[PDB]
């Protein structure tokens, strides 16, 4: 139907619950409620957020489910199995993301050596 | 021989390339 | 009908000899069962005459004039730890069980390292181990004197691989001022107990040793070589051609 | 008769009940105990051919396993396109410095 | 949790970065759905089907078919870095120190070309 | 052979259970024996026929009942907190001639005067330090799975995904946090001992399966926490080689080693492509 | 002893049986029959060849074992013990070979160009 | 300890390559020092 949206920030996961609106949504990990005020503040929960703060790839890997207010996660119709690592201050490397890093410093060092060659014409 | 090799790789590769730019250097500054 | 309780000790490669006393009946079958921690009793031998019997390295011997049954072992494995428990009825039915004897076959290790290691703690929990070791395969490792030290009583664990058994035993606690030269103190402790300084050792050479491959780590190794291929040839297309424009 | 090849923690060790015979391929460590060869890593590729009898069953029959790995670690992924791509840029680097000996040479 | 047709399993953690995915159904010919389509054809003696290294970063949606209905999805995930960089002082000195020589070289080039 | 079920089972003071047994190799009649620490083996009932029951040594409050000739299952109509044993079936032939039995493989019972009492196992996974990968040249990871209640455990190493059973040791009986009360909880451990030069991999995974075995669905409950059911609690821990050289600071290398030469690259395809526009002037303003 | 020929090459595995003459040949994998119910494309078997199509480092490795049809199939006396990886578009590449590569670029660059000096010399 | 196709012998390759053509223009530079 319509897949979860996992957001990674840095080392923050927003799990995104896309269906049932209106309603209220409660998270099932490896089938042991999160997401409620218990002593752990690293894990917040929102109207359809889940905001996991300095994610761990052992503890808080695994499954995932949401599920309607007071009804039966194993009526629910959608799972998420969730191996994430994370890393502070770790920009990635995209087939696409170099290539437009490669390109702004060609163009950078390109107008360097413009400036560099019209200088050393004006002194010719 | 394995402590952590590819940096001694690459700092290799710089002060060759260094002495490598050097020599033309000394071509440009002998040949004309 | 009345069995010897209490867990003897025998060293590793030693005859075992165990008895069960019946006096008086008239008794048809006599039988041995072997009970694993946390399993069920697994039949051992069973005869139904008086005199000898020999299955694999085991040995049932029936004394109806002395009145007592027994079992013999050799070439006793630390593998065999166990209850043993003895059976016998009439005839008809109605089995009588003794109450079981524990067996404990410490081994034998032949190269002892003593020694108490601090465990690092896992970020999970708010306890810290104590793992005490090798032992010289002889060393009583009693309670504790706390209700905040836990300490567990000396297993054999048997490495397959590099063919070393070792004794062990954990202590645990929820407390400050547990540190390891004072955790043992309750038990006797043998000499040279390497309680090791805080300082790491970190020794280089046995990392390396660990060491592993993907075929990520290998095509990006190439791919790397390539590009130093590819700036070797376009620099000298680079250097020829300023050598050219300086040239004329 | 299956000669056990047991595969521990990343070694391989053959286990019989009698002492392994080497013939040929990687010949390994006779462990602390007899009747048991290790054969180092898996991922340093043991391979041999082994021989052992057999005893407290099978008549002292005599009998030969051949371990054969293949944990390919030191093999590359390589798409046909990008073999095709590493060919045709090694010629056009190749061409570019044969044009600039070329006009090098001619206009020394 | 192989009721509420739930059946899709996945094995991960391996020795190398395989995937695999298993499903719960009478085992005679596992037909294995990825988003929709059709992907595997499975008998004896396979059992789990495979999806690659982790390193690719296998995601979506997956089910299974047995003799039964299809089963429920399972949205499989990752963000197994394999590129992921941390940015010390060592690679950002490094970058700026090679991009520095790059630039004087490529600098007494120009200048020696059109002095 | 001889199989029974269930394996373990928690039920409330007071209630019944049915427990069945089962012996496909057609041996004619059953008996359930209890185990206590400190009393062995008493008999309860033994079945000598299709239907033929009769009682044993201690056969105070078990109903039992012998329909087919392969089933003989055990009923417990009102529970007692002296409950707490663990039963096994037997199987007999014929009447004396062939005298061995064949036991299952155990059936475990506690009784709690209130199911306030059940407790999940809190796992974790020590790792060991660096004075044993120096000293021993062998590290020992220990698990403790502490504070369950009842002894209902299962533990379980698993390395890349698959078991281990070279190495292992765990307790066979657990501790008690305090030993001198009744309703106590328990607390087991476990070594794993391994070859230092499989610890150093970053690439290798330990983990500490622990099943739990405890209350059901079917079972009412008004506490705050959640329900403790039947399930498995572990704790993971990648292999870690602190100080070294190991196949991640590697990864980074190579990665870093990609981005200075596809930036090189750039820089001197790019001043090719300008010595080669200069070229092509100079060669168009001499001819 | 002869060995068993065993082929990789991609995701193929292919065996060789040599030690019997042959005509009618069968081949075990951990106590079962492979080969031989005209399914199972990724199963092929031949002459002397067993075809391991899509093979499976998980669940194809272990014991393979060929026999006479005749033979008893727990008479036969030498196993293969095979375990692979089964990488896709991915060859085996040792060190040298790719010394030698890096070498005959090198050689093929240095006479290119001094074919180049020499074909300008002679201008 | 397994490197397989990942050795520091390819990157010490590459970098003989560059120590040997440095060599040769450091020797023929000598050489024209001899020269005059």
């Amino acid at each position: 139907q319509t897949p979860y949206k996992v957001s990674i920030s840095g080392t923050t996961v927003i799990l995104t619950c896309p269906q049932y609106p209106g309603s209220e949504i409660l998270w099932q990990h490896n089938d042991k409620n999160i997401g409620g005020d218990e002593d752990d503040k690293n894990i917040g929960s929102d109207e359809d957020h889940l905001s996991l703060k300095e994610f761990s790839e052992l503890e808080q890997s695994g499954y995932y489910v949401c599920y309607p207010r007071g009804s039966k996660p194993e009526d629910a119709n959608f799972y998420l199995y969730l191996r994430a690592r994370v890393c502070e201050n770790c920009m990635e490397m995209d087939v696409m993301s170099v290539a437009t890093i490669v390109i702004v410093d060609i163009c950078i060092t390109g107008g360097l050596l413009l400036l560099v060659y019209y200088w050393s014409k004006n002194r010719k | 021989f394995g402590l952590l090799d590819p940096k001694l790789c690459y700092l290799l590769d710089g002060i060759l390339f260094i002495y490598g730019v050097i020599l033309t250097a000394l071509f440009l500054r002998v040949k004309f | 009908v009345e069995q010897d309780p209490g867990p003897l000790s025998v060293p590793e490669g030693a005859i075992v000899s165990l008895n069960c006393t019946y006096s008086n009946s008239a008794f048809q079958y006599f039988m041995w069962y072997r009970q694993y921690s946390r399993k069920g009793p697994e039949l051992l031998m069973y005869t139904y005459s008086s005199g000898n019997k020999e299955d694999g390295r085991f040995t049932a011997q029936v004394d109806k004039s002395s009145k007592y049954i027994s079992l013999f072992i050799r070439d006793s494995q630390p593998s065999d730890s166990a209850t043993y428990l003895c059976a016998m009825s009439k005839g008809y039915s109605t089995l009588t069980f003794g109450k079981g004897t524990m067996l404990l076959v410490s081994p034998d290790i032949q190269n002892p390292d003593p020694a108490v290691y601090q465990l690092r703690d896992s970020k999970s929990s708010d306890k810290s181990v104590c793992l005490f070791t090798d032992f010289d395969s002889q060393t009583n490792v009693s309670q504790s004197k706390d209700s905040d030290v836990y300490i567990t009583d000396k297993t054999v664990l048997d490495m397959r691989s590099m063919d070393f058994k070792s004794n062990s035993a954990v202590a645990w606690s929820n407390k400050s001022d547990f540190a390891c030269a004072n955790a043992f103190n309750n038990s006797i402790i043998p000499e040279d107990t390497f309680f090791p300084s805080p300082e790491s050792s970190c020794d280089v050479k046995l990392v390396e040793k660990s060491f592993e491959t993907d075929t990520n780590l290998n095509f990006q190794n190439l791919s790397v070589i390539g590009f130093r291929i590819l700036l070797l040839k376009v620099a000298g297309f680079n250097l020829l051609m300023t050598l050219r424009l300086w040239s004329s | 008769f299956k000669i056990p090849i047991e595969e521990l923690e990343d070694r391989v060790f053959v286990n019989c009940n009698t002492s392994i015979t080497w013939v040929e391929g990687t010949v390994g460590t006779l462990l602390s105990d007899i009747t048991r060869l290790d054969l180092g890593k898996r991922i340093l590729d043991p391979r041999g051919i082994y021989r052992c009898n057999g005893t407290d069953i099978y008549k002292d029959k005599e009998s030969t396993v051949q371990v054969h790995y293949r944990m390919c670690q030191s093999c590359v992924e390589l798409d046909p396109a990008t073999v095709a791509g590493i060919i045709v840029t090694d010629v056009i680097a190749t061409l570019l410095l044969a044009l600039g000996v070329f006009c090098f040479a001619g206009h020394e | 949790s192989i009721k509420g047709n739930h059946l899709v399993k996945v094995y991960d953690y391996q020795e190398d970065g395989s995937v695999l995915l298993t499903c719960d159904a009478e085992a005679k010919n596992i037909t294995w759905f990825k988003d929709g389509k059709m992907i595997g054809f499975l008998t004896e003696d396979k059992k789990k089907w495979n999806l690659g290294s982790n390193a690719k970063d296998p995601r979506g949606m997956y089910q299974c078919k047995g003799s039964q209905n299809k089963s429920k999805p399972l949205q499989v995930y990752y963000r197994m870095c394999q590129n992921c960089i941390e940015l010390n002082a060592a690679t950002i000195s490094g970058f700026l120190f090679a991009e520095i020589v790059s630039i004087f070289v490529l600098a007494v080039g120009v200048y020696f070309i059109a002095g | 052979g001889v199989t029974q079920t269930p394996k373990f089972q928690v039920l409330k003071t007071g209630q019944s259970m049915t427990l069945q047994c089962a012996q496909d190799m057609n041996h004619e009649y059953m008996s359930w024996y209890r185990q206590d620490p400190g009393m062995g083996l008493r008999l309860i009932h033994y079945s000598v026929g299709a239907g033929i029951t009769d009682q044993g040594e201690v056969p105070n409050g078990y109903n039992v009942s012998r329909s087919t000739t392969e089933d003989f299952p055990l009923r417990l109509l009102s529970a007692a907190p002296s409950q707490t044993s663990v039963y096994f079936c037997a199987s007999r032939r014929r009447q004396g001639a062939s005298g061995e039995q064949y036991f299952g493989p155990g059936t475990r019972l506690t009784v709690t005067e209130d199911l306030k009492n059940v407790f999940p196992p809190e796992v974790a996974v020590f790792e060991p330090s660096e004075a044993e990968i120096s000293h021993t040249q062998k590290a020992t990871l220990v698990c403790l799975a502490t504070g369950f209640y009842p002894d209902h455990v299962e533990l379980s190493w698993w390395v890349n995904g698959k078991e281990v059973h070279s190495g292992v040791s765990t307790d066979p009986q657990p501790l008690k946090e305090q030993p001198a009360l009744n309703d106590s909880r328990y607390c087991l451990s476990s070594r794993l001992r391994v070859s230092a030069t499989f610890w150093q991999n970053p690439r290798n995974h330990f983990r500490c399966q622990v099943q739990f075995y405890g209350l059901s669905e079917n079972d009412e409950w008004t506490q705050d926490r959640a329900k403790p059911v039947t399930q498995i609690v572990s704790a993971e821990a990648w292999g870690r080689a602190d100080c070294g050289f190991t196949s991640e600071s590697y990864q980074q290398g190579v990665l870093s080693a990609t981005i200075l030469y596809e930036i090189l690259l750039g820089k001197a395809t790019l001043y090719a492509v300008l010595v080669s526009a200069l070229v092509l002037m100079a060669m168009v303003k001499r001819k």
